[PDB]
């Protein structure tokens, strides 16, 4: 069967390389990349009116090669799944297709060539170029980008808060202190909105230019709220970054530790032990071959059962996190096994010569 | 397979074996007893977490149905399958499913509770080893849990 | 009195919902805020005169949907804090409300409906909108983030002060140095403030545009002293938020330890064993019954109290940190306990045998 | 609760049974003596850590003034009613000032000085338990603050 | 003399709130800074055209409290060093005067006074009112800011290079392609001089807005730049403040340990005793009275003059930082200690019976 | 040969100012920068048509100048480098010759005597004048900049994927929803294309001011969007720094452990044990002459080189960091050698008395 | 305070009983055995580091021109001054040269090699106390080093 | 310096020295009593980590070509060569390639398996040392290194 091993081996590769690349692997999914996004990239070129005519050429030409691209590997990855053991046969396939990111690549696929086919309603078919996107969207595997970020922003909860409402109250503040100043002599802060959006574009540090402050007390207060204004607005930055970099590093640091070992070796060990009760050679003997006793052999698998629970149970809590304190209790554990060596020669001298 | 009324019966006997007395209950002493009569050699804090696995009670003791559901379940449940398969994956570090036959000989017989020898040559041999020498775990591991 | 304790544990449930929010009540609070706060936005839409119909139109409704849905809260909140032991009664209910924030919120409340009701001086009417912001300025649980701000502050005094005075400084020589350079060819730089307007509007990277060198000296003078001048300006910002990170990182550290255990369950304990000195079954008996010797359970009362005194203190150390020379101090202990046991076996070896 | 005079001499004579040789003081050996006599066996280091909860002179001594005020004063204090609340509130998670009486049971029962069955059993006696099983332990600290 | 004491202890009382402020003497500096401050920013409203009049009239009242008050500042400090004990006599005071921010406060004094003196050269009488910055400079103690600043950048020195090198070839490499697209189109980009001048402007995100690219090229390649060119321009800001916070983090560490304690303690034992050696009533004895054997005593206080020099060795060392190495160091002496006893038992036990 | 070692001296001191410098050698390579960077800035303002002369004239003189000073240095670094052993006689100095670095230095310089040569084509005589900037590209000293952004990007990958994801969603959102808003009524607006420019003009905080939304919709999106955006946008620049500094900052820390030592000066012990097996007066004696055994000398040289090689890799491994572990596995020996002392006791004191 | 040549013969006296046999050299042995007939009980690590201070060759000895240096200088010097002043301001919070006399005495006797009562009583009483019961360091430390 | 084969039949009878059986390998029980035999005394883990340093096979021998090529190569490889300037570099804080003479003798009779007296003369006399006193160690680096 060499060759269905080969066929195996080819397969194993394709769907290492498509569902979980490393290494090398990445110079295809770049590669899609730069496919979509350009796309997008000529779809936005498409709008202008100077440009309209090259860029829809450019366009057919992209959507033909990106539709028969996206088939191929398409239908790859399909074939590819069935490496694993979990989808086999053609019940197998389908159970794979009915994952929701397969769905949804061949939607958008089925999408694509029914637009180029009614090609041959423009604004639809416009349209429905913004549905590349999705493409990328498909890029993130269970949304980890969100839940990251998520979890970065619920740990500095606290601090986030403090920023916005410093923040919101320096605004609120020196909006109606500049409107103040500025109310007669400037056209610019003809009302109060006028005076909000002049804070917010001014403490963002964007400065757009169309409303400065033009009376001298105007500039003032701007000039003190401003340095005030500008680091509130500024933190939230500053804090998350902090927060990912010291996220980043404690993280590293733990994989150093490499603790969990053992445990996942001994559990392959106790589960090859349980099931070899039921096929090894140690039980084809004529004194194994349950007429008159079946519960010997029965109370010795349900003792392999017992050892398989109790190393899987070890296996998974490996996983888990472990303090710095382990020191004390080696020192706990040291120290009372030795208090009780020096009484157990105590006992013994205390026995012998009295 | 659903569990039949003669395998419970069977699963009662291999019970009644440990709980001699009939109070319908295994402690360590029950337990460890039969256990050293076979020659094994458990300490007290492994035949206490042998019985925490299964007593829900938490009075450290196995009834009959928690017995009858272990021995009904053995390695067949889906928490087996995934956890096995996860051992096997801390050695696989390609990621493509696949371990070598001499770096599954070394952990076996290097790591945990070392597999002798004799135990490792069956187990090489009951994996249908590619002739490269790479094997492929997650099938080995649908065979330990079918 | 089972519709007794209904009623107690509805109140329980309401008081924890206003005073305390913890998971789900958050979908009230949200909701309040985003009441105010549209109100709010609404107020700065009635300032433009292009809007004002309308805006005051809405004003109205969201005016009289806003009173009725705090004076609702405000006599909810009212009588759910009865649910507390402390206050108990109308005498407790009036306790209740003399605390500061309730005031405030009554005072709001009254203000709002004088003036909806004066609405049948429109300018004071439309003033007193303002008085909102105090309903958000009540979110504030005794001014946390103002606590924080200035610990985070305080505790960063040198590096701040050296970011302006550098920052400072800075501004200065460039004002100084680009306005020699600008004087007689640009007129935007007429006099010496104007080029500190300049320089304040650059250095903090807002650049409105309406002032720029012209002549290439002041340009390759302010494109140099731009560079540094904005690191300095932005400096204060970054070192904020690194400190607040770090601090949060710290506190969550601390959290794991949960060092303070054992001495909140012992206090209790040593309370109830103090208290059932007068009540307990074990105290009435024909032995204890007091006229002969009063002194015996004196007495032994007398030691409960200083145990209880004692508990009571050990509890409140608890809160405080500990050290990581705790581990020091175990093998110091261990050492020494375990050099004595060795002396105590030489002395007995040289006792018997000599 | 005005501290009468006849109150003064209860607390007097209790205090005499302590400084027996009339010194005006109670040093660790009057106390731990009394104590034992009793047959508890507290160790010196706690002997002198109860001593110095009321010795303000530092002197490792009680006098009369110090026995008195802490007699006079149990637990009615302001500061004992609220570490008291606090320490009920290490073990409620909710915020909502309740604890299960199955909960209230475990603390009691397995950390700290860990109370006897029978004394945990008048324990939540003596809590207006409710019907499910809740306890409002805020009111059970004003009822041993009062 | 209890005048005496009390006019020493009014003496130490001023001069700890003048050289070295703690707790509320900061509210006496911080005045003083608002009043040199104040006139800083009058002196630049003085340079507007428009509010000259009003401004030189308040200089004048501001510059005569000035003088007042420093002149008085002046005598009070001089007169307060006398409390210390190094400067004693009108020897001493002058020994005081010596000092370089002395002199260069006093010269500032006499220069306003001149200055104010000559007003009844107007150009120069204004100009010199930049001297007051000096009195803000006289406030850095031995100039702290900059050796602070100058250890966070020599510590950082690779990072910080790095950015500089990379932004730089970026801002080289954007400004020439953006002048190759703009060059004929927009009449901004004359000269590759106007393209650098854009390109600066940009990446520091300032954005004046007096020169932008105008054909599609020109904005979709600058668009692109920016985005890699304005995060190297801010990466120093964040490189120096995260510097700072660590450094302020890991100095409160140090804080806490407190490990120099007991040297101090010893020292000043060692110093009195050996001091007490030539004056205690401890050799005021006919035992003592020298005559026969001058040697013995001195050979006595020989002792007591190596001692204290062992002394003040360890109490310099404590101010030097100890390592985390201690624990395992502690380790080993317990362990050798332990073994040796153990082999000291050995011994015993082979001696006796052999 | 005093001069010869004088000359040897003189050498390695030229040798190592030139390749690796230390201390105030830095105070020549500064120089040369200085020197290089300021042609740069002539050769700018050589475009301007308002300073040609003048900028011409100059640039003569420093390219003269630069060209003499270049050709020194290279002369005297390639003799320089003969100072070492590896290169030695004129074809180790050849052999110094083929670095990269070198011939890259000698290329510069011929182009630069070719082109003042071919000044006496105007067009690329003006153009090679960008060659300079090699010769600051020729002091990274194997691109360590580079290497070290790398790394840091690459520790940071999946933080810094995050904020790019989360950005591009926001811009691509608040261009499009402000341009829904702004379409008809603002000129600037007329297509996608515009309102993409001005969203990325104004989420990196550049604000040209050129295009401004001018409905109230418009400032409202605008103004709530940014918030958002600014954020994200700011938050890669955020994460490098605090990268750089955590980095920074653990590597300060390896290096005052210090545990590499004793390895380092065990090799050079071994190697010259090893070495004077073959010149050892130990070994001139008549024992030694070698005719009638000379295996056993062989012998032992054999045994001193596998001593060598046991030292040369542990010299190799201390350069690799340790984990905080070491102080658990003191324990655990120092546990381990007790607890077998104690048993050694018990056995002997079994066997005596029994 | 010139070094005068008579007292230059005191020191060379003292020296000599040190270095009984001559040799211009004191070592652990010469420097400990005078210290222990007196009474003390220096350990040897105490010795080394006392000839440490003023063994400027290295070789565990100190002879006559160290012995000369260290016996004129004393506490004289700016160093001493300097570092005695900064063991004060350990205890100095407050930065302005002051500590209390119950504070000082609590240090001397309780940190380091405590002081006897005695001899912290004559070291109070030899500063020049406040009324207050504050002493001024800095003025104790000239007349030690004087 | 072509490896002939007189030069290799040496090699062979010292190889035969420690494998006087003719198993054609060393294990630690032939290096080690050959070793003891002259007087050396290594320990087991020491004669363990010599045998790894040529074992490519990992079973704990030696056997002739490992020997050979050892002996062929001595310290005349480019990793030798580096390793051992970058031994010295540790101690040449200056960066210029020297070290004092004195500082290379405390260096070597101080750390690690420190030379004796005699050892570290004769390689200060090897080391062609300069008039001040410094010794260009990479020069020296290429005399062990030929
Ligand atoms: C934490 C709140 O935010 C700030 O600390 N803001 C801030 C304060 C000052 C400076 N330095 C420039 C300067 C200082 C003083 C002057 F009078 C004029 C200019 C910069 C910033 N960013
Ligand atoms: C700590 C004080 O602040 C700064 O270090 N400022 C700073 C310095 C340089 C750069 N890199 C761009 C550049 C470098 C050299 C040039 F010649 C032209 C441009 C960026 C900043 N922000
Ligand atoms: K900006
Ligand atoms: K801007
Ligand atoms: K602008």
């Amino acid at each position: 069967s060499a060759a269905h091993k080969r066929y195996r081996r080819l397969q194993n590769w394709v769907y290492n390389v498509l569902e979980r690349p490393r290494g090398w692997a990445f110079v295809y999914h770049v590669f899609i990349f730069l496919l979509v996004f350009s796309c997008l990239v000529l779809s936005v070129l498409s709008t202008i009116q100077e440009h309209q005519e090259l860029a829809n050429e450019c366009l057919l030409i992209l959507e033909f090669v990106m539709i028969v691209v996206f088939g191929l590997e398409y239908i790859v990855r399909v074939w590819s799944a069935g490496c694993c053991c979990r989808y086999r046969g053609w019940q197998g396939r389908f159970r794979f297709a009915r994952k929701p990111f397969c769905v949804i690549d061949f939607i958008v696929f089925v999408a694509s060539v029914a637009v180029i086919a009614a090609g041959t309603a423009t604004s639809a078919l416009r349209s429905m170029r913004f549905l590349q996107i999705l493409r990328m969207v498909r890029m993130d595997r269970r949304g980890g980008t969100w839940k990251l970020l998520g979890s970065v922003v619920y740990a500095h909860s606290k601090e986030l808060i403090t920023a916005w409402y410093i923040g919101f109250l320096v605004l609120i503040f020196a909006s109606f202190l500049v409107y103040l100043a500025e109310k007669d002599a400037n056209s610019d802060f003809s009302s109060y909105a006028d005076s909000l959006w002049w804070g917010t574009i001014t403490l963002t540090t964007i400065g757009y230019g169309d409303k400065t402050p033009h009376t001298w007390l105007g500039r003032v207060l701007a000039a003190g709220f401003a340095l005030l204004g500008i680091s509130f607005f500024a933190l939230p930055a500053g804090i998350l970054g902090s927060g990912f970099a010291l996220k980043v590093q404690e993280q590293h640091r733990q994989k150093h530790f490499e603790k969990r070992r053992m445990p996942a070796a001994n559990l392959i060990q106790a589960a090859w032990r349980l099931y070899s009760t039921d096929m090894s050679r140690a039980y084809l003997t004529a004194t194994w071959y349950d007429d008159i006793m079946p519960a010997v052999k029965t109370v010795i698998r349900s003792i392999r059962i017992l050892k398989f629970l109790v190393a899987k149970r070890k296996f998974k809590e490996t996983l888990r996190p472990y303090d710095v304190k382990d020191v004390i209790e080696q020192y706990s554990a040291g120290h009372l096994d030795m208090l009780g060596r020096i009484k157990s020669l105590q006992t013994r001298v205390d026995q012998i010569v009295g | 397979d659903q569990l039949t009324e003669e395998q419970i019966a069977e699963f009662k006997e291999a019970f009644s074996l440990f709980d001699k007395d009939g109070d319908g209950t295994i402690t360590t002493k029950e337990l460890g007893t039969v256990m050293r009569s076979l020659g094994q050699n458990p300490t007290e804090a492994e035949l206490q977490d042998m019985i925490n696995e299964v007593d829900a009670d938490g009075n450290g003791t196995i009834d009959f149905p928690e017995f009858l559901t272990m021995m009904a379940r053995k390695m067949k449940d889906t928490d087996s399958e995934e956890e096995i398969r996860e051992a096997f994956r801390v050695f696989d570090k390609d990621g493509n499913g696949y371990i070598s036959a001499a770096e599954l000989r070394h952990v076996m017989t290097n790591l945990g509770e070392k597999l002798t020898d004799e135990e490792v040559d069956e187990m090489i041999r009951e994996a249908d080893i590619d002739g490269d020498g790479q094997v492929n775990y997650e099938e080995f591991v649908q065979m330990m849990t079918a």
